[PDB]
């Protein structure tokens, strides 16, 4: 008789209130505790990808080719 | 929110102030010109920069302008 | 120890203005 | 799904008026009586069937009103209405408040006309540095 | 004053900045090339060819090539000495927060 | 009758007892245009074909021009024998002041301007030859204006004439098929057969000048053409019952090109039209008129229905009937791309012979024809507009496919905005980047070929396919339906190349997707203010201010632009933008990567290189080479007779310059100011009394506009031309 | 089945310009726009966009390696979320500096009561501060995951999507 439908459309998600939740979690969040992972957050990458040798470059050593520096002259 | 300031002397109108978009309108009867006369604003809070009130609105030097500043979602227009 | 200063320009351009359209996001919510 | 609703106003769904997020700060509405459903322009576009109430429909931008008082301009059609309407209900309108026509003048119609510089009279105004209390204003 | 102060930090670095970067203490050995040299330039963004880039005048890096005059008015004043330098900068300094 | 100016014409007060100068650009800005005149027909319907009178008087005034300056100072004997080397020209001038140069002297001995755009090559085309001939068709049509124009007074004047049978629409829509294109298209067929076809055939090797065989022949009496291409010529002709196959010969499909000299064959060209001739003969009549045989006129429309897209596409307009404006869009979007499609055509697959090795008009041409195709198009609905604040009566829609729009405004324009950002904003942001990949960005890694690449590839499409196409799959026609497209089955001729295998990739899905961009943003200029524009969501109520109509508030904190007739003030610019870009990359693709020249050992050798592959990906490399790699044409270009292309763009740039002036202006300023000035010449009594008022903002809405847009075109007329020719 | 509500926009009174048609509400599978976040008036932060974090992560694996930089190379072919976690961290900050369309400080939240709860009127504004940030707990710890689920796991493709 009920031309159904949805209107109410499958079932309410999964027995999934829990692990993601709560745990872990960076979470209460915002005002305070929001920097507090976005202090890092930016610090982070940066800082530790604002060095890192010896080394990882585009790579080029040794000026030379005719030498270079000079010429010839000296050392 | 309306301004700045706008001046003396029409209505009647049948030839002049007759178009405020947003109101912004009475005629009160007060004594002085060619049968009783004289107005801006019963109100100006509706309006709206509606500028369009001097364009029908004679009577010599400026006439109507805006000056919003402060600039109201009220006459900035912007509903949604 | 050493090799840097890059330690500023990830700054001065990659979190300081993240922090200036941050806090000022703002001026506004200042 | 359907009713209350009794508009005509009617020309069904489109966007270019109305819409959305202003139940809130403002709204505004319109009342008349409508000579025959009689068809005629009504903005987001359709041309509205007007009715044998109204005349009652939701519409912002009051601006919109008059326009449409008048809109009832171009067919013969008068009495155009409206009033105010948001959370909670209340005023915002002149026609009636008492329909004072904006054009006439009658009652008691208050003062608030114009600097006691009958213009010409216009220069460097300072009369100004750091008024307080002094003029803010007029 | 409020600026004033910037205006001195303006330049105890750009002095504090060269010495450095650039070579002045070197260029003093012979004066007049050149490839008047500014800054020294952080851009993570550079292909491989910061070589075939700048790496130029007394670089070792891919440089600015610095055209503020300056390098001059400063030579003029007095110093050649960049170990006499270090100071305008924390003189400029000796302007800035007094 | 009647008439006459004075004072007061259309624009109600006109005459105001006047009080200012700025009148004289009220009435040159309203004079034609109308409901600042009126939509009663029974005066409006009658001016417009009034018309469209002169316009061809016009057009005809032209054309008996272009064959007195043609046959008074040929070029076209002068060379027409040599195609090849020694090429166009039709003005020469006479010696004040140092003119003379400028008719140059370079054409088989001929002083004179050399000249782009065919002419030579569309009358080498059908054949005529001899000046005191085409100057006996430059007398044909002079007055043949006078009588056209001799139709203003034929009706009107004496002669108020008629909308109840203008109105109507059946008879003209049936016959234009028919009537007046149908005495054409195959009865330019008898023409194409025995005037055209073979003084060509014949001409295409011997036939060197003077015994010419005067079109006089080949009437009456075969045998000459029976002597040349068969179909036994009795008193009898095959195909009244199907011996067709016959008197065919000389017009299977063929397709290709002549290779001896490009163009392409007109032994292929009865057949095309006799065809698409006559279809436009029967296919003119398919509506009423009287004799009870015929088709809707709107009753087929209404025919059809839709549940939603309701009524469906119903009862199409009444004024659609009456007149023009309610039209109007229509005859122009059409006509509009009908000058942008025989463009992308005419080069794109060569009519008349000598075009394909040609240059400065295997590109020229090509431009101007489609100028006016953007220029008509990209102006062609501020028909819509109008309208709606005009023609547009009392009632005739709601539930009209019409409405169903304008109530769907806001959510149709909208979803368009954003690929005009995407399409574009991205995909233009995109030379950009291989620009910041190219100075920053060492090939290493980024978009171009041999780069964001893309092997193969870009294909081919299809293109290729229209190279499998003729060998099977439509059967036959011949060659490869146009060079252009295809494989590597390769041509030319003239030494110099004519059309190839115009391969794309990387630098084609490119650019491209900028025409692909910009005509979308260009567009929705338009629609954005072709839906609102009446009713616009922000002013409601517009038909209160009129056609143009300034902006409005200073209010709602800055209406400004908001009439279409503004919204095409800008409607335009970016068609230049977009007009005046497309033709760009055309010419370096013709050129460079097309245009040919011939050595020998298997090379053909380029105008310029097959540089633009990965030197036209980044922005920039249209500048690098795309100027200062040209224009030293024109740079240079002086004491010679590149000596005006040194001299346009000159006074082009200037006048590209002084727009801005007028369009980043003030109005209220320049009004301010012309006082001031007044007082020298009242305090010492001169003065005016049409107080000499500073232009009316539309006006200068209608300068900065024109005045742009006259700027950069010359400009690259000047410009890209003077390229073509030495090193061209 | 008898037709349906064709004409006539958007439910009630004729005037209210969101609009109705397929692709707002339908048989074809509306559906959707109800079982992630979408629509419903729904329940509860976390276990909603904690799927958005854990889909919405690995969702850039793409313009994070031919895109960009090193197309495929050394260091390397740690492309499926690279900084991709790195270049999140803002995509959640960004939303837990939004925090000001969304003021409270406490999740109840939760079950419904009877009577009804969610009440009758929701289009608008339930959620909260501290009462949607976590769902900014979702999708960073979702985001992250979302990442770096796509890195441990697979890189000579298979048939994940075939449709699906
Ligand atoms: C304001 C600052 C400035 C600074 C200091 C930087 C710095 C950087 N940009 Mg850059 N960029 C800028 C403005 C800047 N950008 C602008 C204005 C634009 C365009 C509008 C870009 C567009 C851009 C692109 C497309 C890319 C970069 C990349 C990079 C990184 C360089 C190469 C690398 O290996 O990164 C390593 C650094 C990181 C991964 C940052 C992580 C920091 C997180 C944790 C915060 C580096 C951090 C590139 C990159 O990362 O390679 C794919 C590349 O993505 N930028
Ligand atoms: C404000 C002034 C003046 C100016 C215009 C500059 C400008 C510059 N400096 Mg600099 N510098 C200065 C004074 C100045 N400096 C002084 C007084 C010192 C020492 C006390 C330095 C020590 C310094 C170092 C170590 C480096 C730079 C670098 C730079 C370049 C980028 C650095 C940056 O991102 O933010 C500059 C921000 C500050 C000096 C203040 C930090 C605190 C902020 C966030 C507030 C840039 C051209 C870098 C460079 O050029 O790359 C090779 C880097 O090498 N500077
Ligand atoms: C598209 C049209 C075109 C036009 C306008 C003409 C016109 C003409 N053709 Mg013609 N013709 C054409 C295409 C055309 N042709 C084609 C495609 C062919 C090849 C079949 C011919 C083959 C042809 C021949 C062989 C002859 C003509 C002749 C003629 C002329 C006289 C016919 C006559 O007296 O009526 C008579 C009516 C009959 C039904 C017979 C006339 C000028 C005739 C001519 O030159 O002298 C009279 C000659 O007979 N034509
Ligand atoms: C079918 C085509 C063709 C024809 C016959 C017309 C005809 C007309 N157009 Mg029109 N137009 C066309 C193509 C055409 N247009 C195109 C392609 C565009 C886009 C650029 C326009 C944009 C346009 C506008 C904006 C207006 C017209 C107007 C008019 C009317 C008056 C024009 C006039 O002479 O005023 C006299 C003005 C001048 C002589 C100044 C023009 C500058 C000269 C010196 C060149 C007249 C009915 C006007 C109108 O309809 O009135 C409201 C006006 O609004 N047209
Ligand atoms: C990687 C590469 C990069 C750097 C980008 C970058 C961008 N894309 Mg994009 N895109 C890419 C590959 C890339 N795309 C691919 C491979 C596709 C499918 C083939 C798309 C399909 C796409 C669409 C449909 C849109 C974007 C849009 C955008 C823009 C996002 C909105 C914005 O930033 O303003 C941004 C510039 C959006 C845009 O332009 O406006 C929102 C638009 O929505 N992209
Ligand atoms: C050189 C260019 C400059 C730039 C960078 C732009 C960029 C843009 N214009 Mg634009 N414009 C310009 C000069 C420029 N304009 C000039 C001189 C005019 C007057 C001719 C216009 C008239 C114009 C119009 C009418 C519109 C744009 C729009 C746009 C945007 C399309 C999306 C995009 O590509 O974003 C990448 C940055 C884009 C921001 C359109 C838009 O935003 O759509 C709603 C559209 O409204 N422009
Ligand atoms: C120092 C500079 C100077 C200045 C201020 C200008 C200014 C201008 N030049 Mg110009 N030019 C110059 C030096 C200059 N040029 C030099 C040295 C040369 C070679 C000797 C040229 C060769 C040149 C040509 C061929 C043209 C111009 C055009 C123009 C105008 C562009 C008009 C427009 O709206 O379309 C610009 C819109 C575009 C989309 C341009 C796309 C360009 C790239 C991205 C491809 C503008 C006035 C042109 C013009 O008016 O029509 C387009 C065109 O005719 N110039
Ligand atoms: C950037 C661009 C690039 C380079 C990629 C790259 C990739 N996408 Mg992807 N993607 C993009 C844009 C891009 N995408 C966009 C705009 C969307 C929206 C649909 C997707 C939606 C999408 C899906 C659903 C999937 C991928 C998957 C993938 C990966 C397939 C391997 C896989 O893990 O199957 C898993 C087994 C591959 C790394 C597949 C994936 O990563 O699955 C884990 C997965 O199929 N993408
Ligand atoms: C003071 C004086 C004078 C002077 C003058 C002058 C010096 C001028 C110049 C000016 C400038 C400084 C510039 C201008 C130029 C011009 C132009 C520029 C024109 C134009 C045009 C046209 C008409 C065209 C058209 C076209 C087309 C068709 C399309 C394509 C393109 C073209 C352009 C070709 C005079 C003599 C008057 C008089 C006396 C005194
Ligand atoms: C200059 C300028 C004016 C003033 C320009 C005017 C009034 C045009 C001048 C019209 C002609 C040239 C009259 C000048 C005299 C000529 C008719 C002939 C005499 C000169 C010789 C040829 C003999 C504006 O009105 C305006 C409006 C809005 C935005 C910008 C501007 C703007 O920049
Ligand atoms: S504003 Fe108009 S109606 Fe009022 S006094 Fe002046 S002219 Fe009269
Ligand atoms: S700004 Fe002008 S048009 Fe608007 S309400 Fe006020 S007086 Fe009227």
């Amino acid at each position: 008789w009920d031309v159904y439908g949805s209107d109410a459309p499958s079932p309410y998600n999964s027995l999934q209130s829990k692990f993601f939740e709560t745990f872990a979690a960076p979470f209460t969040k915002r005002g305070l505790l929001l920097k507090f992972l976005i202090l890092g957050g930016g610090s982070l990458l940066t800082y530790v990808s604002a060095n890192a040798p010896q080394d990882v470059l585009p790579i080029t050593r040794g000026p030379q080719q005719p030498p270079k520096l000079g010429p010839r002259g000296k050392i | 929110s309306h301004s700045v300031k706008i001046y003396d002397t029409c209505i009647g109108c049948t030839q002049c102030v007759r178009a405020c978009p947003t109101d912004v309108l009475e005629m009160i009867p007060w004594g002085g010109c060619k049968a009783k006369q004289i107005a801006s604003a019963p109100r100006t809070e509706d309006c709206v920069g509606c500028k369009r009130c001097e364009s029908a609105c004679p009577t010599d030097f400026l006439s109507v302008r805006v000056y919003l500043w402060h600039e109201t979602t009220r006459s900035m227009g912007l509903a949604y | 120890m050493i090799n840097l200063p890059s330690l500023f320009v990830p700054l001065v351009g990659l979190l300081f203005p993240a922090v200036a359209m941050a806090s000022l996001f703002l001026h506004v919510e200042k | 799904e359907l009713d209350p609703n009794t508009p005509s106003p009617i020309f069904a769904g489109s966007t270019g008026g109305l819409l959305r997020k202003a139940q809130v700060e403002e709204f505004y509405v319109i009342t008349w009586e409508s000579p025959k459903e009689q068809i005629f322009e009504m903005p987001t576009g359709g041309a509205a069937i007007m009715r044998e109430g109204p005349n009652l429909l939701k519409l912002a931008r009051k601006e919109q009103c008059l326009a449409l008082g008048t809109r009832l301009r171009s067919k013969y059609k008068i009495k155009y209405q409206f009033y105010r309407v948001f959370p909670s209900g209340e005023v915002q309108y002149l026609h009636p408040k008492d329909g004072v026509y904006p054009e006439k003048v009658n009652p008691g119609r208050q003062g608030v006309g114009l600097n006691m510089r009958s213009i010409g009279k216009n220069v460097s105004p300072i009369e100004v540095k750091f008024t307080g209390k002094q003029p803010y204003d007029l | 004053f409020g600026q004033l102060a910037i205006i001195f930090l303006w330049t105890s670095g750009n002095l504090f900045h060269v010495a450095w970067q650039g070579n002045f203490e070197a260029w003093v050995q012979d004066p007049f090339h050149v490839r008047p040299i500014a800054h020294a330039i952080w851009d993570p963004h550079f292909g491989q060819p910061a070589v075939e880039a700048f790496t130029r005048g007394g670089a070792l890096g891919p440089v600015n090539n610095a055209y503020s005059g300056v390098y001059q008015w400063w030579y003029t004043i007095g110093l050649r000495t960049n170990e006499d330098l270090y100071t305008g900068a924390i003189f400029l300094l000796f302007l800035s927060a007094i | 009758f009647e008439q006459w100016a004075k004072p007061g014409h259309f624009s109600r007060t006109i005459a105001k007892g006047p009080d200012t100068t700025t009148w004289i650009w009220n009435l040159h800005a309203d004079a034609h245009d109308f409901d600042s005149h009126t939509s009663d027909l029974e005066e409006i319907s009658r001016k417009v074909f009034s018309a469209h009178f002169g316009q061809l008087s016009i057009i005809f005034l032209w054309l008996s021009g272009m064959y007195f300056h043609g046959a008074r100072f040929s070029n076209y004997e002068a060379w027409l024998n040599d195609p090849t080397h020694i090429g166009p020209s039709a003005q020469v001038v006479w010696p004040i002041v140092g003119q003379e140069i400028l008719n140059g002297d370079v054409g088989g001995g001929f002083r004179g301007i050399q000249i782009t755009s065919g002419f030579f090559q569309i009358w080498r085309a059908s054949g005529i030859t001899s000046e005191l001939q085409l100057y006996c068709t430059a007398i044909g049509a002079l007055v043949f204006a006078g009588l056209m124009l001799f139709a203003g007074w034929f009706h009107y004047h004496k002669a108020a004439p008629k909308l109840a049978w203008f109105q109507d629409v059946e008879s003209m829509l049936n016959h234009h098929l028919a009537g007046l294109l149908g005495l054409g298209s195959l009865s330019w067929a008898g023409h194409q057969v025995h005037v055209s076809l073979p003084i060509n055939q014949f001409l295409n090797a011997g036939v060197d000048p003077k015994e010419i065989p005067l079109p006089h022949e080949f009437i009456l009496n075969r045998d000459l053409l029976a002597q040349l291409y068969p179909s036994f010529a009795e008193g009898a002709t095959p195909f009244f019952t199907l011996n067709w196959s016959k008197y065919a010969d000389f017009l299977t499909f063929r397709g290709g090109l002549d290779p001896l000299t490009g163009g392409l064959w007109l032994t292929d060209i009865a057949h095309h039209h006799l065809a698409i001739a006559i279809l436009f003969l029967i296919a003119g009549h398919m509506y009423r008129t009287n004799w009870g045989i015929g088709h809707g006129i709107k009753d087929i429309l209404e025919a059809h229905k839709g549940p939603f897209t309701g009524q469906g596409h119903k009862g199409l307009y009444e004024i659609l009937t009456t007149s023009w404006h309610a039209q109007l869009s229509i005859n122009l979007a059409m006509l509009g791309s009908l000058t942008i499609v025989v463009a992308q055509h005419m080069y794109s697959m060569p009519p008349y012979p000598y075009l394909a090795t040609d240059y400065a008009t295997q590109l020229s041409l090509f431009t101007h024809h489609m100028w006016i195709g953007g220029f008509l198009i990209v102006g062609a609905a501020a028909h819509a507009a109008i309208f709606m604040v005009r023609d547009y009566d009392p009632t005739t829609r709601y539930n009209d496919l019409l409405d169903r729009v304008l109530r769907h405004r806001d959510a149709i324009i909208s979803h368009l905005n954003w690929v005009c950002i995407f399409l574009g904003f991205h995909s233009f942001g995109l030379y950009i980047h291989n620009d910041t990949m190219s100075a920053l960005g060492r090939p290493q890694d980024m978009f171009s070929d041999t780069a964001i690449q893309l092997q193969p590839v870009f294909a081919q499409w299809i293109q290729n396919t229209h190279a499998l196409a003729p060998g099977t799959t439509a059967p036959g026609a011949t060659a490869s339906t146009s060079l252009t497209w295809g494989g590597g089955d390769l041509v030319a001729v003239g030494n110099k190349v004519a059309l190839l295998p115009i391969p794309l990739g990387t630098a084609d899905f490119l650019v491209h997707h900028i025409h692909a961009f910009t005509i979308h943003v260009t567009v929705l200029i338009l629609l954005k203010g072709v839906l609102f524009a009446r009713s616009s969501r922000l002013i409601p109520d517009k038909a209160n201010l009129g056609f143009r109509f300034p902006c409005d508030g200073p209010g709602r904190g800055g209406t400004c632009q908001v009439s279409a007739w503004d919204h095409v003030f800008l409607g335009l610019f970016w068609m230049y933008n977009s007009i005046s870009v497309v033709i760009f990359h055309f010419s370096w693709k013709m050129q460079s990567d097309v245009w040919g020249t011939i050595n020998d050992q298997g090379v053909v050798t380029h105008i310029t290189a097959g540089n633009f592959a990965q030197s036209s990906i980044t922005i920039n490399g249209w500048l690098r080479d795309f100027l200062w790699a040209q224009a030293s044409q024109v740079i240079q270009s002086y004491g010679s007779s590149l000596s005006a292309y040194g001299l346009f763009f000159l006074g082009a740039h200037f006048v590209w310059a002084f727009s801005l002036m007028f369009l980043f202006s003030g109005r209220g300023y320049w009004q301010e100011l012309i006082e001031s000035i007044v007082w020298a010449h009242n305090k010492l009594k001169v003065a005016p009394a049409t107080q000499p008022r500073a232009l009316s903002i539309v006006q200068g809405r209608a300068v900065g506009v024109t005045h742009y847009l006259l700027g950069g075109i010359a400009t690259t007329w000047a410009f890209f031309l003077a390229r073509i020719i030495a090193v061209g | 089945k008898p037709t349906y509500q064709v004409i006539q926009p958007l439910n009630g009174d004729p005037f209210i310009g969101g609009l109705e048609t397929p692709v707002t509400s339908s048989p074809l599978i509306a559906w959707y726009l109800s079982n992630l976040p979408a629509y419903r008036t729904a329940v509860n932060p976390l276990l909603r966009g904690v799927e958005v974090g854990l889909a919405h992560g690995f969702l850039l694996v793409g313009p994070f390696v031919k895109a960009g930089p090193l197309r495929n190379t050394e260091y390397a072919g740690a492309a499926g979320s690279l900084a991709a976690a790195g270049l999140v961290v803002i995509l959640s900050m960004c939303l837990t500096m939004y925090g000001i369309a969304s003021f409270k400080e406490g999740e109840p939240s939760i079950a419904p009561a009877l009577t009804l709860t969610g009440r009758k009127k929701q289009p608008d504004q339930l959620q909260s501060a501290d009462g949607w940030a976590k769902f900014t707990g979702g999708f960073f710890f979702g985001g992250v995951s979302g990442v770096t689920w796509a890195c441990f796991l697979m890189y000579v493709l298979d048939l994940p999507y075939y449709f699906k």
